[PDB]
């Protein structure tokens, strides 16, 4: 399910029947993850294939009217809309709305999904849900449990979640992938409702305010992020360049702290910290902005092997503008050859390394 | 005497000299002596001893003749000093026995038969 | 107004002293005394030693200590703290006030540790 | 005690083991770095030492007293183990001025015996010492300082006798005066010309600083 | 004894070390010295001159700062300088006029600072001589 | 020219010429050992009897 | 957002974020390690961080009771002006306290002139 | 006026000097007055001082005028400088009292009996 972003195709991969939680503090960026994925959509809906299309289904619970009136807006300014079905329970609405809209919109995709097709659908937020119907379970004087939640609390999620998912080739294959988003408080991931959550899917796009403030957008927490199902769902031709770009992300957050100190630091550590610099450079994306795999495999590769360490860590993101623009006017061959082929053959990790060590030189 | 209460003092000192620091000769000599009694007050499970048995033990912790033994060497040397006992001093084991209290007369017998072994 | 003006003053200097031990009792456990400053480490060690000498034989729980129980007055009391915080005795051993009674009966023990050290 | 200051100190405990356990490592790198500057600094040592071995140059029958240390913190027991070997060679002869070597073992000092402090330095537990900066602070020794007037000038410095192990280590240094005096003198060729004693002094006095501060 | 152990070393870095030589030459303030096998005990000031340790093989000439030079009577020479300078491969014509050159300025600078330029004159004249 | 009159120790007579050599070689054979060998950062200060102290100033 | 407020003045305002947060980020280092174990680019910038915080604060007309200094109304098109002036180290010369309390980038160098005297 | 916001300072100043690093003319200058006035605020109980007693203590610490004493000096100080106007600058604190503002002739008389005292003893 490509979502358009580097940080999550490359590092979280999504698939199709998957249920991938966007867990976060308020005012991080948990939205434009689920929201970049939809306007990622164009590149095969308005296409003429369906088993390779995917229909997006928001699930607004408990957002004001502004936010959804200008939400819809932000589709349509893109051409989103065409595909896009929009179940609003605005906070205003008694709370029995705020209760069915998650499994109304649920049906609205599992048509789709029956029907053998593919559908996306982005309940925001389970966590408006949940004190909504802790509302009316109160009110009718049912026992409170922890946090004033009654005991079907999680039957309430369980039952919600698993209607998503890949159906098998006699079923009609039809797929209904879940992004669910959850807002904690405080980064307490330890609480009731989020607890219920995080156990049920299948993986977490964590995201931290810190994270953000650094420059880091989208802010996905590489540490915590995770996804089960990983390369199962994942572009091979992206797969061959991202098996290691886990490993050195990895080794930079241990050896973070080192970056602080003087230049004392040995050449074995001090390689690790120019590495990351970059790496984490790179996965800065702009909003609204989804790159198709085409255009993801270049950066990372020329990432991963080191060919940007001799270049600026200030000179990063214009770098991504003029090696795309270059790659499309010179080798626009190679990057056909993998949105079509999907794989990096001998002779395109060949071509592929000549075509950036090219580019790097004349920079 | 008063074994309760140095023990109690002893892990605030030693907890205190752990950080690798120098210290006086008054709270390492305290330090050394310390070490030797939490050794000795070590014991095996299913391995009951005699009230006798057990005073002979105390005494030597409290007045430094272990101090000078090695610390891996705390343990063989109760299965040792006990045999020496039985083997030599066994009249004072009868003592303790029935009595279960030291004279000012036993209490002389005992050191010169502890100090004897000491310096073995 | 009632125990007296002195009383007063030796009692509050002893305060203060145990209050900075306390205050620096989270450096002491990461760092430790070599850390702190000259005129730091001078007061815990002094602190230290108040703190110690607060302890009282008590003749109804000899059967704990084994020390018999020891009485002392407040007039003794008050000039002891007082010498201690003159520095008086900032060359005796800590170990010198740990269950100790009369002020006197510190440098009592204090001499008898030097039989002990072999 | 709320889960919330818990959760806030806790965490900030755990930053602290990060910036600890990150200068330990930091260390070791600085530590080969400086043996470099150690041994290199120890066999030159031996090469002008050898001299005063075969040729008897000891001190018969006011002084000078230089204390090598540094002025960063959090090294351990480093300002207060030599600020104690000082203070005891300083009850033997108080009158001897002392100019001590950094401005964190200066106010160790500067509490006990203000008066003997009549000059201090500032800026040296940085990086490794070099002759460059050794020969240049033995130089203002001599001008302002004028120790070549002194009979006896002794220095303080720390012997690493090994990585968990340190000790205060203490060298005397023979003035002109002192070369001259000297039992075995007559077996070594020499021009009472060039001011050959006036010139070692000058410069053994360089020599041995940088040994001692490397 | 046959021989005698050369200790060549600097405040960053040392070269001979116990090793036997045949001849050297280095520049004393009474005027320039040689060494063999056995000589009589002598200690002079070195000046900022040339030095040459000398082999069965090939000889090798450096340029030395400076120091003390001691013939122990076991014999034993002891050479003690600052910094050394290779053959020429090191030094560069162009890199000494540069600086040379701003040291007749420096006399033309306040004197404080005019007074260790003249030391310099001497020093960068000897490493013309040098190039040979 | 003379140096131990009114120019400076022998540690200095020496130093000068230490710089000059590190300095008077190829730009390209210096490693960065040599530029810090030849710069150092430390101020002196005299003092009193009295605590007391003068201007700071450069070594 | 750019295309709302203008190009220029998101990057002046996302530079002005980033430069607080690693001023945050390094407090653990500028009490544990000083001010001198930092880089030439971490000083230079922790330098500039407590300049722009403090040239954050602003006297309210409302508060004149408080603060004795007469309000300042600063208006948006200079505000920006001002830090990004700040941000590329135009006024590296000029003292902290010129920045605290202070309206209109004009009155910092008012200020720190006044100060001198 | 500040005086607040200097304390807030000093505890500023306070809290980095804990790391055990040497401090300059400027950390250590304030760190002397504010460790002052600190013990110049401590009052004892049952002992209300009116205002004309307020001011002029207050006066001599935000100045500077008892950097130059000793810590355990600031106690008797107090009852000393106090002791000192009502006998001879009285004429001063009867002003104060009644205007209950300070006129550019009373800061002149004020400051001048603030210095006399400090150089007595
Ligand atoms: N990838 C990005 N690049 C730049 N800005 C971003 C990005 N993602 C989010 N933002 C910023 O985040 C803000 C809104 O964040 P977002 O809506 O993603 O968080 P959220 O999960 O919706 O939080 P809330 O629960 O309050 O809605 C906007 O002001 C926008 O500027
Ligand atoms: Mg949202």
């Amino acid at each position: 399910v490509q979502t358009g972003l580097k940080a999550v195709d490359a590092l979280v991969p999504i698939g199709r029947g998957q249920r991938e939680l966007i867990i976060g503090d308020r005012q991080t960026g948990k939205t434009a993850v689920a929201l970049d994925t939809i306007l990622n959509q164009k590149r095969w809906n308005n296409g003429s294939d369906e088993s390779k299309k995917l229909y997006c289904v928001y699930v607004a619970v408990g957002q004001k009217r502004s936010t959804v009136a200008q939400l819809v807006q932000t589709l349509e300014q893109h051409d989103a809309m065409k595909y896009s079905i929009i179940v609003a329970a605005t906070a205003s609405e008694a709370a029995p709305l705020q209760y069915l809209a998650p499994f109304t919109a649920a049906s609205i995709g599992e048509w789709f999904r029956d029907n053998g097709k593919h559908a996306l659908i982005v309940y925001d937020d389970l966590s408006k849900q949940a004190v909504a119907y802790r509302q009316l379970s109160l009110l009718l004087r049912r026992p409170p449990g922890r946090e004033a939640y009654p005991g079907d609390v999680f039957y309430l999620h369980s039952r919600l979640l698993e209607r998503a998912a890949k159906l098998s080739e006699k079923e009609g294959s039809g797929s209904l992938t879940a992004l669910p988003v959850i807002e904690t408080q405080g980064g307490d991931v330890s609480a009731y409702i989020p607890t219920n959550v995080i156990s049920i899917t299948d993986g977490q796009i964590f995201l931290e305010a810190e994270l953000f403030y650094k420059g880091i957008r989208p802010a996905i927490n590489v540490g915590l992020s995770v996804s089960r199902v990983g390369s199962a769902a994942q572009v091979k031709a992206l797969k061959q360049v991202a098996g290691s770009l886990k490993l050195f992300l990895a080794q930079y957050r241990e050896v973070a702290a080192f970056a602080q100190f003087g230049s004392d630091l040995d050449a074995s550590t001090k390689q690790t910290l120019v590495r990351g610099e970059r790496l984490t450079q790179l996965l800065k994306q702009n909003q609204y902005s989804p790159l198709a795999t085409e255009e993801q495999v270049p950066l990372i590769y020329a990432g991963v092997n080191g060919h940007l360490d001799g270049i600026e860590l200030s000179r990063i993101g214009e770098f991504e503008s003029s090696f795309l623009s270059y790659l499309k006017s010179n080798h626009n061959e190679l990057l056909t050859e993998i949105r079509e082929k999907g794989e990096l053959s001998k002779e395109l990790l060949a071509s592929l390394k000549s075509a950036t060590e090219s580019f790097v030189a004349t920079f | 005497g008063s074994l309760k209460l140095f023990l109690a003092q002893y892990r605030e000192v030693a907890a205190f000299a752990q950080f690798g620091s120098d210290l006086d000769a008054s709270t390492k000599q305290t330090l050394v002596r310390g070490e030797r009694l939490t050794q000795l007050l070590k014991q095996n499970q299913y391995s009951p001893l005699a009230t006798e048995e057990q005073v002979p033990l105390i005494y030597a912790g409290v007045n430094g003749h272990l101090d000078g033994i090695e610390l891996s060497r705390i343990g063989e040397f109760e299965s040792s000093f006990l045999s020496y006992l039985k083997s030599n001093h066994n009249e004072l084991l009868t003592e303790i026995r029935e009595k279960g209290e030291l004279s000012k007369e036993l209490l002389a017998s005992l050191k010169s038969a502890t100090e004897s072994f000491v310096a073995t | 107004a009632v125990v007296g003006q002195e009383h007063y003053d030796v009692a509050s200097k002893v305060q203060e002293t145990l209050q900075t031990y306390k205050s620096l009792q989270d450096i002491i456990a990461i760092l430790g005394m070599d850390e702190l400053s000259e005129q730091d480490k001078l007061t815990v060690e002094r602190a230290r030693k108040i703190q110690r000498f607060l302890s009282q034989p008590f003749a109804v729980a000899e059967v704990f200590t084994g020390i018999p129980g020891k009485l002392v007055r407040l007039k003794d009391t008050v000039a002891s703290f007082k010498a201690v915080l003159e520095g008086k005795y900032d060359n005796i051993p800590e170990h010198a006030f740990y269950m100790v009674g009369g002020i006197e009966d510190v440098v009592a023990k204090a001499e008898k540790l030097a039989a002990e050290a072999n | 005690a709320t889960l919330k200051e818990v959760e806030m100190r806790l965490k900030s405990i755990k930053n602290i083991e990060k910036i600890t356990k990150t200068m330990k490592i930091v260390a070791s790198t600085r530590l080969s770095k400086a043996e470099k500057a150690k041994i290199s600094a120890k066999k030159m040592d031996e090469a002008e030492q050898l001299f005063y071995k075969n040729a008897e140059t000891k001190n018969l029958d006011k002084e000078l007293i230089v204390a090598i240390t540094s002025d960063k913190g959090l090294c351990g027991s480093i300002h207060s183990q030599l600020a104690k070997a000082v203070r005891r060679h300083l009850n033997d002869q108080p009158n001897a001025d002392i100019v001590t070597i950094g401005d964190k073992i200066k106010m160790q000092l500067l509490r006990t015996h203000p008066n003997n402090i009549k000059l201090s330095i500032n800026g040296i537990g940085k990086d490794a010492p070099t002759f460059q900066e050794s020969a240049l602070i033995a130089d203002k020794l001599l001008s302002v300082m004028k120790a070549g007037t002194y009979p006896k000038i002794s220095i303080f410095y720390n012997d690493p006798v090994s990585s968990l192990s340190f000790e205060p280590s203490e060298k005397p240094i023979f003035n002109a005066k002192t070369i001259e005096q000297s039992p075995s003198f007559g077996k070594f060729e020499i021009d009472t010309d060039a001011n050959v004693p006036r010139d070692l002094f000058e410069y053994t006095l360089a020599n041995q600083m940088l040994t001692a501060m490397a | 004894s046959s021989g005698l152990k050369l200790q060549f070393a600097l405040p960053h870095e040392t070269l001979y070390s116990g090793s036997e030589v045949t001849q050297v030459n280095l520049p004393a303030k009474s005027g320039r010295i040689g060494v063999l096998a056995n000589h009589v005990p002598t200690v002079e000031q070195l000046l900022p001159g040339v030095v040459e340790v000398m082999e069965g093989s090939n000889s090798k000439k450096f340029f030395i700062s400076g120091g003390f030079a001691t013939v122990q009577p076991d014999s034993q020479l002891c050479v003690t300088a600052i910094e050394a300078f290779p053959l020429e491969s090191f030094s560069q014509e162009n890199i000494k006029n540069l600086l040379a050159e701003a040291k007749k300025n420096v006399s033309s600078s306040d004197a404080r600072e005019a007074a260790e330029a003249a030391i310099q004159v001497e020093v960068l004249e000897n490493l013309q001589s040098v190039l040979k | 020219s003379a140096w131990r009159k009114a120019g400076i120790s022998y540690a200095a007579y020496l130093n000068v010429a230490a710089q000059a050599i590190r300095s008077s070689l190829k730009t390209e054979l210096q490693t960065a050992s040599v530029l810090n060998r030849s710069q150092t950062d430390a101020f002196y200060t005299q003092y009193k009897n009295g605590t007391a102290a003068s201007e700071p100033t450069p070594i | 957002d750019a295309a709302v407020v203008g190009q220029e003045h998101y990057d002046v305002a996302s530079k002005v974020q980033e430069t607080l947060q690693t001023y945050k980020s390094l407090q653990d280092i500028i009490a544990i390690l000083g001010m001198d174990e930092l880089s030439e680019q971490d000083k230079l910038t922790v330098e500039r961080a407590r300049k722009i915080q403090r040239f954050l604060s602003q006297p309210f007309a409302v508060a004149e009771v408080f603060t004795g200094i007469p309000g300042k109304l600063v208006r948006l098109k200079d505000t920006v002006a001002s830090f990004k002036a700040v941000l590329e180290g135009k006024y590296d010369n000029i003292p902290e306290h010129a920045f605290y309390m202070v309206g209109g980038i004009e009155d910092v160098v008012a200020k720190a002139e006044k100060l001198a005297a």
